[PDB]
């Protein structure tokens, strides 16, 4: 939800791969706005998570 | 070797259907779309017909 740290982490990982020639893992913690499919109802199993979701602004805004 | 018949008497089937087409705890709220599904289950159960989901309960 903070893009300016995502950019820095990606840059650092790209430098690490060139400097040490090892694997590196980058984990992006986010959420899923819709259901698993476009025609899907996610409220059947995760009611409160999606009640919280529909009160949150998109990152672009 | 032989196998007994697997049928059941009707009252058992009706009791299972009635339990399967409802929510048997008090104070429990459920989604609208799920309420329609349970109501349709009752629709079928009162007409003496089973869909695929009701046979698994029975």
């Amino acid at each position: 939800d903070d893009p300016e740290a995502v950019m820095y982490v990606c840059k650092v990982a790209a430098e690490w791969r060139s400097t040490f020639h090892k694997d590196v893992v980058v984990d992006l913690v986010c959420y899923r706005r819709n259901g698993h499919n476009e025609m899907d109802e996610p409220m059947f199993t995760q009611p409160l998570m999606y009640k919280q979701i529909r009160k949150q602004k998109p990152v672009l805004q | 070797m032989s196998c007994p018949s697997t049928g059941l008497t009707e009252d058992i089937l009706t009791h299972i259907g009635n339990v399967a087409s409802s929510v048997p705890v008090e104070n429990f709220t459920i989604h609208g779309g799920l309420s329609r599904i349970l109501k349709t289950r009752g629709e079928m159960v009162k007409n003496r017909t089973v869909d695929w989901a009701l046979a698994e309960y029975m």
